[PDB]
RNA sequence: GUAACGGGGCUAAACCAUGCACCGAAGCUGCGGCAGCGACGCGUUGUUGGGUAGGGGAGCGUUCUGUAAGCCUGCGAAGGUGUGCUGUGAGGCAUGCUGGAGGUAUCAGAAGUGCGAAUGCUGACAUAAGUAACGAUAAAGCGGGUGAAAAGCCC
RNA sequence: CCCGGCGAGGGGAGUGAAAAAGAACCUGAAACCGUGUACGUACAAGCAGUGGGAGCACGCUUAGGCGUGUGACUGCGUACC
């Protein structure tokens, strides 16, 4: 805190506690006890932990009929009603779509749908196979999901 | 007309018609309950007084309601000691109405 | 149909204004206003101009007539107060408050 | 719940006691017991459920051993210095009457309730009373 | 992640300051004396609850003993007499008789002087 | 010489019980102008007893 | 199997003693430190 | 200041002996309820539950992140102030009035997470009290003027 | 427009969804200070409550009582850290 170290009033005589510092943690203005600092707050996840969690959930959505499985998965043009019309078609909404090859028209279809998400399968994440409703799979994706994991 | 009963470790003097306020009994509402157990009749000058129950006595009643009595609160407060507890306290109760009282 | 006048921020304490107004609280405004002229109070001063202003909003906005009013309700709220500094001997300061009240008379039929 | 007394309508009678040859404290008591209403079923503590009580012959009253000449009444006036003090003998030829509700003052109630029901005691010297018109019934103590 | 008191503060003082109402001066206006008054207030209900027991019995006794000296018997004796005939009749109910009913509580004392003969 | 104790607001408004004002009881009339005055003083407009005095 | 369906492993997450928060927490006042001494004070122990 | 029975009073209402009654506690019993521990019928039985330092266990509520582009909300959010209901407690719920735009279930996550004291810190407001005092005891009086008003200004 | 000193301040009128949004301006807590109403209180002794409890007032209405406020009288009772 920005101020002088004088000490405010004498020790003894003046018939008011006694006082240190005007940034004294007690004094309006004064220091914050145990003022914080920039931390970092990430954990360590064990590797075989990471993969377990990972296993799990793809079971689960398995179970649950959330994982749906496709052999193709693309549009034709760099175009947000196209994609919007496909899922239509397809029924889904809120849907995580993985891709064993990240298309740039599919990309670029999806960006601007907030319900929908378009990823390679190297880059999956586990709150993100919770957080869809629906997780779509390509063939391709699965097999590489498939070795990712083993 | 007036008897005398035992009741939730308590004596009661009722006459017929008036509700009494006892502690819980596990007889559900509408049935009837017979205190048999009287320890006292007094019709007018005829005062049948029970050695210590009236014989034949019996004081037939309708349990009206369940409830829980008013909140009280328990304060135990250990000065210049470091220790207070507080806690909240509601008596069950059965409420019964008189229907019959017979020597 | 009661009719309301008010000195906001008047300077005195309410302490002093309110010895003033419990003199004619419930009176006809007409003894009112003699109570009010024979008390030798600066805080009557006060008071008696409040129910003059009164008695003529009374009679302009509300066409009412003086000979049927009386101060029906009168009260004295404590305003904001004044913060001065009075210097007293050895350096030691004192704080002076010069206190301030809020003036409210109703008249009413 | 347990009856109470109310005081607008308890019962009070009135009673005429003699004190001649009765030893005070013993009078004293039963007097008290009246007063305060506990020889009523219908006692209630914060209640004067007692009677009237007229004492005749209150010079006449009787004390045992030698207290009549050694018995000392205290009392000091709040002055300094100021301890007062009277035997039995001097308080019987001076205010006899004093005697008795002095007695009967010290086995009431302290406070409010015990200073109304020490009112019902009329204490008379003589033989002789002015309550003809309340009717008192004679009381054997 | 800063809290500010003022919401859960302000409820907990007014929660102790509804329960002071109707105490004198600075303990019905008060938090600081109005707590004290309010934990002194639970001490003293929570003795008063045993007390009370105690003084209504106490009051019964009292009637009981008026009511049997009326019927030329003390209380001691009575109670000693009604436990003899195994009359169980509490002393709430021979209280409230000796009130309500004096010809039903002068024929208990019959009942008791009967055992004791 | 200072208090121990707060005085309360109960003690103060007794303290106070004797510092209500008195009103006049009664205005004269002046016999001639018919103004109202302090008894024993010249009216506002300079009469006393009937007479014009100043 | 949502973000709001997830809870730990009973006994895997106990919760840290907070010191000096009043009588019913049972650390209240002097916060498990007892009265007084070299102990008691802020950075107060003997060293190992 | 009685002042060496707690008092009144007491010749027993004192003392000794014998006896039977009664009063008397949060002790014991009765009735209703809650919880800990010991065996498991996941049945009910035995028993326990005063506590400072202190150890152990289990919770309430607050702000913030996710769940939430969800849900509630101008047909009235938060906050304020009443009232009713409710739980063993921290508390919770409902709703009148005020308010006038925000709030946020659930399950998780993180803490500037709870104040009556520290001759604590800042602000506000009391008390004493309408009390002390109005600063050299060189001193004022009156007439006229002006003014809403003049002991104090002007003449 | 009106009272007032061609004041301060206020009452109307008007604006505005709102003026107890009027510039001493969002919300507007608490201490503290008032006005009004109900009840208590001038023979009474102390941590000011608590247990008991009459009376009065005002609501409800099986008309039995109940609710709310007050609290005469009385047992017990020397704040907190
Ligand atoms: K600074
Ligand atoms: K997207
Ligand atoms: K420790
Ligand atoms: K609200
Ligand atoms: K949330
Ligand atoms: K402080
Ligand atoms: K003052
Ligand atoms: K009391
Ligand atoms: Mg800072
Ligand atoms: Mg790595
Ligand atoms: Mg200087
Ligand atoms: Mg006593
Ligand atoms: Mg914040
Ligand atoms: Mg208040
Ligand atoms: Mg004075
Ligand atoms: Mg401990
Ligand atoms: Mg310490
Ligand atoms: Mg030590
Ligand atoms: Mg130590
Ligand atoms: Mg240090
Ligand atoms: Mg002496
Ligand atoms: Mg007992
Ligand atoms: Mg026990
Ligand atoms: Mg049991
Ligand atoms: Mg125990
Ligand atoms: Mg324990
Ligand atoms: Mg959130
Ligand atoms: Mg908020
Ligand atoms: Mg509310
Ligand atoms: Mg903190
Ligand atoms: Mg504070
Ligand atoms: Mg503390
Ligand atoms: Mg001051
Ligand atoms: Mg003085
Ligand atoms: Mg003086
Ligand atoms: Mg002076
Ligand atoms: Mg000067
Ligand atoms: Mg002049
Ligand atoms: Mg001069
Ligand atoms: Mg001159
Ligand atoms: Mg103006
Ligand atoms: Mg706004
Ligand atoms: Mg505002
Ligand atoms: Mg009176
Ligand atoms: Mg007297
Ligand atoms: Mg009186
Ligand atoms: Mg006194
Ligand atoms: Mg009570
Ligand atoms: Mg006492």
């Amino acid at each position: 805190v920005t101020g002088s170290g004088k000490k405010p009033w004498r020790q003894k005589g003046t018939g008011r506690a006694r006082s240190g510092s005007i940034k004294s943690p007690i004094w309006r203005s004064g220091g914050v006890t145990f003022a914080a600092r920039p931390q970092d707050h990430s954990q360590k996840v064990n590797k075989k932990m990471y993969r377990g969690a990972l296993k799990s959930i793809l079971s689960e959505l398995v179970r649950q009929d959330r994982l749906i499985v496709v052999e193709k998965f693309s549009v034709e043009a760099p175009k947000t009603k196209l994609l919007a019309q496909k899922l239509k078609d397809m029924a889904l909404e809120d849907v995580l779509i993985i891709t064993g090859e990240l298309d740039e028209n599919l990309f670029l279809a999806a960006r601007n749908l907030h319900k929908v998400d378009v990823r390679d399968a190297t880059g999956i994440d586990p709150v993100s196979l919770i957080a869809f409703d629906k997780v779509v799979m390509t063939a391709d994706a699965v097999k590489q999901v498939e070795e990712m994991l083993a | 007309m007036y008897a005398v009963f035992q009741s939730g470790g308590k004596q009661h003097r009722v006459s017929e018609g008036q509700t009494v306020r006892l502690e819980k009994l596990d007889i559900a509402t509408g049935e009837t309950v017979e205190f048999a157990e009287v320890l006292m009749i007094a019709n007018g000058e005829e005062v049948k007084i029970g050695v210590p129950f009236v014989d034949g006595g019996v004081i037939k009643a309708e349990v009206v309601a369940h409830g829980r009595g008013e909140k009280v609160k328990i304060v135990k407060f250990r000065r210049r000691k470091h220790y207070r507890k507080q806690q909240g306290h509601r008596q069950w109760f059965t409420d019964v109405k008189i229907t019959g009282i017979s020597a | 149909m009661e009719t309301i006048a008010k000195h906001r921020h008047a300077r005195s304490s309410a302490q002093k204004v309110r010895l003033v107004a419990d003199l004619i609280r419930g009176k006809k405004v007409s003894q009112a206003l003699d109570i009010l002229t024979y008390t030798n109070k600066k805080a009557a001063v006060l008071v008696k101009k409040v129910l003059e202003s009164a008695i003529a909003n009374a009679e302009h906005n509300d066409g009412a007539d003086i000979d049927d009013l009386k101060v029906t309700k009168i009260f004295v709220d404590e305003g904001p107060s004044m913060k001065r500094i009075m210097p007293r001997a050895k350096g030691r300061a004192d704080r002076i408050l010069k206190r301030t009240s809020h003036i409210t008379v109703v008249v009413s039929d | 719940k347990t009856f109470t007394a109310k005081p607008e309508t308890v019962k009070r009678d009135w009673y005429v006691v003699d004190a001649t040859g009765k030893t005070l404290g013993r009078l004293a008591t039963e007097l008290a017991r009246r007063l305060r209403g506990k020889h009523k079923a219908e006692y209630t503590p914060h209640v004067d459920t007692g009677d009237y009580i007229i004492v005749l012959n209150a010079d006449k009253v009787a004390v045992t051993g030698n207290k009549r000449t050694d018995k000392v009444y205290y009392h000091h006036t709040g002055h300094i210095g100021g301890i007062k003090q009277a035997t039995f003998e001097e308080m019987i030829a001076r205010r006899p009457e004093r005697v008795i509700e002095i007695a009967v003052k010290g086995m009431l109630p302290k406070g409010p309730l015990g200073r109304a029901m020490f009112r019902k005691l009329k204490v008379y010297a003589g033989n002789e009373h002015n309550h003809a018109a309340q009717q008192p019934q004679v009381l054997d103590i | 992640a800063r809290v500010k008191r003022g919401v859960i503060a302000r409820a907990r003082h007014k929660k102790i300051l509804k329960q002071a109402k109707g105490y004198y001066g600075a303990r019905s206006r008060v938090y600081r004396v109005a707590f004290q008054a309010v934990i002194k207030a639970g001490q003293y209900a929570y003795r008063d609850r045993r007390q009370r027991k105690r003084q209504f019995r106490q009051l019964w006794i009292a009637r009981i003993n008026a009511a049997a000296r009326q019927n030329g018997i003390s209380y001691s004796k009575f109670i000693n007499g009604l436990k003899k005939a195994s009359v169980e009749i509490d002393r709430k109910i021979l209280a409230d008789i000796a009130v309500f009913d004096k010809v039903a509580f002068t024929a208990l004392v019959e009942k008791a002087k009967a055992a004791l003969a | 010489a200072v208090q121990q104790n707060k005085p309360t607001r109960s003690k103060r408004g007794m303290r106070r019980s004797h510092d209500a004002l008195t009103a006049v009881t009664s205005l004269s009339v002046d016999k001639t102008s018919g103004e109202k005055h302090l008894r024993h003083h010249i009216t506002a407009d300079g009469y006393y007893r009937g007479r014009k005095v100043i | 199997m949502r973000l709001n369906t997830l809870s730990p492993a009973e006994g895997s997450k106990k919760a840290g003693k907070r010191l000096g928060r009043g009588i019913g927490s049972g650390l209240g006042k002097t916060g498990g430190r007892g009265h007084k001494g070299q102990k008691s004070r802020s950075g107060g122990g003997v060293r190992r």
